[PDB]
């Protein structure tokens, strides 16, 4: 059907939809929290 | 089968509050006055002696 | 009789020519690894 | 079948280091932290710690994965100020706080006991 | 009542969250409390029998117990026979492990073959009993209980009585937990994402009027057709207690702790442990034994059997179009022949 | 220098439980406290059991689980024992481990209840907390269990029995000034025990700077150690982590260079 | 010469050729590339592959029954 | 015996699956062809 | 078909052996194409 | 090879030979008696 | 083109399957080369013509200049070719797209590397992906004026049988009957 065969499922994706959300801002310690998951991170913080 | 030495949530010892249990509700406690009565508040701990089915007695009627 | 030994699924050539059982292979119960890359599976060490 | 040791968690095998220090290439003036045989327990207190350091840019560290016991504190620091000594700085920091809640922590038994 | 359940239940009332924790619990995957595990939380005990018949049937051939000598007896194997009495029984209280022998039977050859019973690969527990005496043919008649403990791993199914069964997905221990302000925390972690579609409210229901059992003392009553019961009663029921009325509470992350911004549904549920545990269904074949007829890997786990490739797998491979890879488990890793 | 500096305030001190307030501290400082309380405060208990006889209704690792669980008193002691791993001895010895006898035999036609009291302890200073008394196994006549069994240093990260918490309550923010916990309903939740708010609002207005730096506790104790020392034990175990880690970094900064 | 088929390395053909390439190395057959540091057979050819030396020519046979010789390197590879 | 234990090229050592390892990993029914998907083996201590 | 006031050109039938024996072997295979489509279609899947 | 009545618990010696019977009371169900050998269990 | 379009899409539903995504493409040419829409292009508009020209020579489904080759891969392409003459055309690039020649060259490069890399490989078993795919759905299918759906149906058709279960004839009135209920 020339389309993603799997996708982002169950709590990636229930979650996914809260943190996309416009009202959800992180602290600076979250944020450094969560690039340390981000293998692809090229280790600059953005500007908040 | 017997009394869990340990309640399974937090660990509280509730392996010696089975025969004292017992003779709470014998004294005409309600469970949940007899559970008061020994100090078990968690919810957790309540529900090792409410819901305990103590087999070994059954057990004991069968000679070795 | 021989007829019966060839046809049917579990025949000869359906069940032993077609598909059969293999070697280097396992078989165990899946469990989530959100910790696991998509192109990852986590393999336990007596399989190993 | 497959169970590991209890012990394992905390227990370093021989020929393993506890900490290892690795240099990130990715931007100047950050280190990688590698700790064998530690969780969350020591990983966020550190991470906390430093955060708490003005010279410090990013302090993070992560569980890679449950089932193993290593965690990874990635430090940035500032031109001047080294990760390693931001790291050497944090643990003295937290050092000098647990001595200090410990001796508090006495005197308050004593006065409970006393009165 | 009348089914005696009371008297012989079959499950254990764990501290049920239902909350997206780490990931782990995803896709009908369930979270256990290690801690919980260590105190006897769903322990549970195998027991298996093995039962042996020496016969003699024949003009000179007949079947002993006795410890066969590797140089007397023809048919031997790489286990251990070293376990075995002088009578060619294991006693109780010795520990075996796989490939170990606990039974030695010898049949005369027309010196003599082995037909020693070998205890099952996975199986690693403790003779517990054995049991001698004649069977009904008269024959002496010899049976063994080995006894396993099993402690609840990763991939040992677990079920509510409500169709939400789920294997455990990981194990943490109890400051990695999340806890309530009481330092509470649960036994068990299930998926949100199993209810909506499965609408097994029941479950969320005996959830709610668990808690309020657990805090009143009474065991609760959820009999189906029951006007008496209803979730706003349980709800106010669980509200004198200093509960929140829906079940909710609030817990901190055990990692961080952290409040979780989302209060967690959390209550004392009945879960039952199935028989299907992960290390009686973990098999690995790498150049096994081989069937008389077709010359191919055998069948069955108990048998160090392959695992079928079979016409689905093989359609499947020609998509892939690895014709190679196909060629390796149709021919190379089942039967290579020459002719 | 930017090291926290705490202040401890004790409320509640009993033999069972201890309750007290940290204030001017991280949470993760906070958090790794009570996360100490649990899994990284040694005690002594019951790890290595050698069943002689057992005619019991329950089978002999049924049984050596039980005497795992049941706490020990380890006050004093368990600071100078050594962890059996660490000792030099075989192994075992009075210096790693505190060995234990059990032999109780029915013969009246009253049910035998095997309990902690049943235990005797070749050191008086670790013996069963209970001397109700924790049950072991109820034996009937004519059955008899006959045990010996060493008690040795280990915390609670190893295994739940190593655990010296009956439940450790910790808490902040009662009011919710931070909403860290955002509530659909906030009139629908009990008010905290700590809650400093009047009836009639049910929420602390919302803090934007707040953080935070006061954590309530309550830690209570199986009987293997007196709360207090098990929070002592842990802020001392705690402190000892990080100043073997600071040690291994210290010689891996001077390797690499 | 009068070639019909793709310019194309095909999927299928990087497939074995990568592999069969493989098992030459592994079978200490010379390397065509420069390695540092790399032991993998696998892993060396496909650096071969991406140098364009692996000495392998595919020949694609055309269903009339002939065939096209093609050099590994004449192919263009999808990376 | 260590003399037996020499290796010399040419050898080939039957050496145990390791981190990386390409499998095929698949489920059935295997009904298309995402159903056989090659992962990257990785060993974790348990038994799923 | 042949009826008066009755479309020639896109008057169809869904069985496809009438189409066959009516129309020829390239409209059977649009027919067996649309007939196809509408059992995959149906309920919304899509199939290249 | 001492072996316990299944009935009326009587320790009985049993050779390879000759039959599995109680001496006292003829039971004819006889259980191995627990190995001298001593496990250890860990109390976990 | 656009009379070759109705042709082929009588019902007008404009929405297609096509190998490269023009408009995406477009969109990445944008952003890569910071197009302004705002400002005029330094496009010309000729370079628009004759390099879709160019590109559609590129694209090659049946290769071979007889003109048994020639048609057919007019056929071959012809769809897409409509479709990248009515997204490449010189007015649309002006008016909206507002690409600049660097822009429109790496664009012209990106249809011809992402065309190629969609054709069909050699030696793909597209009759097993096809028996899969059309295979797949028939395990969510459900099974049972009505007219057979779903598994049941689906038997029918590659069972062809001489009896339906539910034979069905739908008639188009070509007249006045069609508009007038009473003449129908
Ligand atoms: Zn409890
Ligand atoms: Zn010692
Ligand atoms: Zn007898």
């Amino acid at each position: 059907s020339n389309r993603p065969v799997m996708g982002i499922v169950q709590d990636t994706l229930t979650a996914v939809r809260k943190f996309t959300k416009r009202d959800v801002f992180l602290e600076r310690g979250e944020v450094m929290n969560l690039l340390m998951f981000l293998s692809t991170w090229d280790g600059k913080v953005p500007q908040p | 089968m017997i009394i869990p030495v340990r309640c399974f949530t937090c660990g509280k010892i509730v392996g010696n509050k089975w025969e004292a249990y017992l003779g709470l509700l014998q004294a005409e406690y309600t469970e949940g006055d007899a559970l008061d009565a020994l100090g078990l508040k968690r919810y957790c701990c309540r529900r090792m002696l409410l819901a305990h089915v103590d087999l070994i007695e059954k057990l004991l009627n069968y000679a070795p | 009789s021989l007829k019966q030994r060839l046809k049917g699924k579990e025949g000869r050539v359906r069940g032993n020519l077609m598909g059969k059982r293999v070697d280097f292979s396992a078989r165990t119960v899946i469990t989530p690894d959100p910790n696991l890359s998509i192109d990852q599976v986590g393999v336990p060490r007596s399989i190993a | 079948m497959n169970a590991p040791p209890a012990f394992e968690s905390f227990l370093l095998f021989e020929g393993e280091k506890k900490i290892t220090i690795n240099k990130d290439t990715k931007v100047p003036n950050a280190c990688l932290f590698t700790i064998n045989k530690e969780d969350h327990t020591l990983g966020n207190i550190i991470k906390s710690q430093l955060l708490k350091d003005p010279q410090v840019l990013f302090a993070g560290y992560k569980v890679p994965h449950p089932l193993e016991h290593k965690i990874i504190i990635r430090v940035q620091t500032t031109p001047d100020y080294s990760p390693q000594e931001a790291f050497t700085n944090a643990i003295t920091d937290l050092i000098s706080e647990l001595s200090l809640l410990e001796e508090r922590f006495r005197v308050a038994i004593k006065d409970k006991q006393e009165g | 009542e009348y089914l005696r359940f009371r008297e012989l239940p079959a499950g254990i009332n764990s501290i049920v969250a239902i909350a997206s924790y780490t990931g782990y619990n995803q896709e009908d995957s369930v979270i256990m409390n290690r801690s919980a595990v260590d105190r006897g939380f769903f322990r549970s005990v195998f027991y298996r029998s093995y039962k042996e018949q020496e016969s003699k049937k024949g003009f000179d051939q007949e079947e002993v117990f006795e410890k066969p000598t590797r140089e007397t007896c023809q048919g031997m194997r790489h286990a251990i026979y070293d376990k075995l009495d002088d009578d060619g029984l294991i006693a109780p209280g010795v520990r075996v492990s796989g490939d170990d022998v606990i039974i030695g039977k010898t049949v005369t050859l027309p010196t003599k073959r082995d037909c020693s019973t070998f205890l099952r690969t996975s199986e690693t527990g403790i003779v517990d009993q054995v049991m001698v005496t004649l069977n009904q043919e008269g024959y002496k008649f010899c049976k063994i209980r080995v006894r396993s403990v099993r402690i609840p791993q990763i991939g040992d199914k677990f079920a509510s009585r409500h169709g939400q069964k789920g294997t455990c997905g990981i194990q943490y221990r109890q400051e990695d937990m999340p806890f309530t302000c009481e330092g509470i925390t649960p036994d068990i972690i299930i998926n949100p994402h199993a209810i909506p579609s499965r609408m097994t409210i029941g479950h969320l229901i005996e959830c709610l009027q668990g808690k309020v059992s657990a805090n009143k003392g009474e065991i609760g009553d959820a009999t189906p057709f029951n006007d008496a019961v209803n979730v706003q009663k349980i709800s106010n029921l669980l509200s004198d207690y200093g509960y929140h009325l829906r079940g909710n509470e609030v817990l901190y992350n055990g990692f961080t702790g952290r409040k979780i911004t989302s209060q967690i549904f959390i209550g004392p549920t009945y879960y039952q442990r199935l028989k299907h545990m992960v290390d009686d269904k973990i098999h690995s074949r790498a150049r096994g034994p081989i069937q008389i007829l077709n010359r191919q890997p055998m069948e069955g786990r108990s048998r160090d059997g392959g695992l079928r490739f079979g016409e689905m797998e093989r359609d499947c491979q020609i998509a892939h179009g690895a014709a190679q890879f196909l060629r390796e488990r149709l021919f190379e890793a089942s039967d290579p022949y020459q002719v | 220098p930017y090291a926290n500096q705490p202040t401890v305030r004790i409320t509640e001190l009993t033999d069972e439980n201890v309750k007290f307030i940290i204030e001017n501290t991280d949470l993760a400082v906070a958090n790794s406290i009570r996360r100490v309380f649990i899994a990284e405060v040694p005690i002594i208990a019951i790890d290595w059991v050698q069943i002689d006889a057992n005619s019991s209704v329950l089978h002999d690792e049924f049984i050596a689980h039980r005497l795992g669980l049941i706490p020990l008193t380890s006050d004093d002691i368990v600071d100078k024992l050594q962890y059996s791993r660490d000792c030099t001895c075989e192994e075992f010895c009075p210096e790693c481990s505190v060995e234990f006898t059990l032999d109780v035999r029915c013969n009246e036609d009253q049910t035998r209840h095997v309990t902690s009291r049943d235990l005797i302890s070749n050191s008086p200073r670790v013996i069963p907390v209970t001397s109700d008394d924790i049950l072991i196994v109820k034996l009937r006549k004519g059955q008899e269990l006959r045990l010996r069994a060493y008690a040795k240093k280990g915390f609670g990260k190893e295994h739940a029995k190593w655990n010296p918490t009956a439940g450790v309550a910790f808490e902040y923010d009662p009011d919710n000034a931070l909403r860290h916990t955002v509530y659909p309903k906030p009139e629908e939740w009990p008010k905290s025990e700590y809650s400093e708010l009047d009836e009639d609002e049910s929420q602390a207005p919302y803090d934007p700077n707040g953080k935070p730096e006061r954590f309530y506790y309550n830690v209570e104790s199986c009987g293997s150690l007196r709360p207090e020392t098990i929070v002592l034990s842990a802020l001392s175990g705690l402190k000892k982590k990080l100043s073997d880690l600071q040690t291994q970094l210290s010689h891996e900064i001077q390797s690499d260079v | 010469q009068k070639r019909i088929t793709t310019p194309y390395m095909t999927k299928y053909e990087r497939a074995r050729v990568l592999g069969t390439r493989a098992l030459q190395i592994a079978m200490c057959a010379p390397v065509m590339v420069e390695l540092e540091g790399e032991t993998d057979p696998l892993l060396i050819a496909m650096k071969e592959l991406k140098a364009r030396k692996i000495p392998i020519i595919i020949r694609r046979y055309l269903p009339d029954g002939s065939y096209e010789d093609w050099g590994v390197d004449e192919l263009i590879i999808s990376d | 015996k260590p003399s037996d234990l020499h290796l010399q090229t040419g050898y080939k050592v039957e050496r145990h699956m390791c981190d990386g390892d390409i499998v095929i990993f698949n489920r059935q029914p295997t009904l298309h062809k995402m159903s056989m998907m090659g992962h990257r083996v990785r060993i974790l201590p348990w038994s799923t | 078909l042949s009826e008066k006031d009755v479309d020639p050109v896109r008057t169809t039938s869904n069985d496809i052996v009438e189409i066959f024996t009516v129309l020829g072997i390239e409209a059977v295979r649009k027919a067996l194409e649309r007939e196809l489509y509408h059992v995959i279609s149906f309920d919304g899947s899509y199939v290249n | 090879m001492i072996y316990i009545c299944g009935e009326c618990h009587t320790e009985n010696e049993i050779k390879s030979r000759d039959p599995i019977r109680c001496r006292e009371c003829g039971y004819r169900i006889m259980y191995k008696k627990r190995t001298k050998r001593l496990v250890v269990f860990d109390a976990r | 083109d656009r009379e070759v379009l109705r042709v082929i899409f009588p019902t007008g539903d404009s929405k297609v399957v096509l190998p490269c995504n023009l408009l995406r493409m477009i969109w990445n040419a944008q952003k890569i080369f910071h197009i302004n829409p705002r400002l005029p292009s330094d496009l010309h508009p000729i370079k628009v013509v004759e390099g879709v020209k160019e590109l559609s020579k590129k694209l090659v489904i049946v290769n071979g200049d007889d003109p048994l080759s020639r048609q057919a891969q007019e056929n071959a392409t012809l769809l897409f070719n409509i479709h990248l003459r009515s997204t490449l055309c010189s007015r649309r690039m002006a008016e909206e797209f507002r690409l600049s020649g660097e822009a429109f060259d790496w664009l012209l490069g990106e249809i011809e590397s992402k065309f190629n890399q969609a054709i069909a490989h050699p030696g793909e078993m597209v009759g097993a992906l096809a028996a899969q795919s059309l295979g797949e759905p028939a395990t969510q299918m459900t099974l049972n004026k009505n007219v057979t759906l779903g598994v049941p149906r689906l038997k029918e058709l590659i069972n062809i049988s001489k009896k339906p279960k539910t034979p069905s004839l739908t008639v188009f009135l070509l007249g006045q009957s069609a508009r007038d209920a009473e003449r129908a």
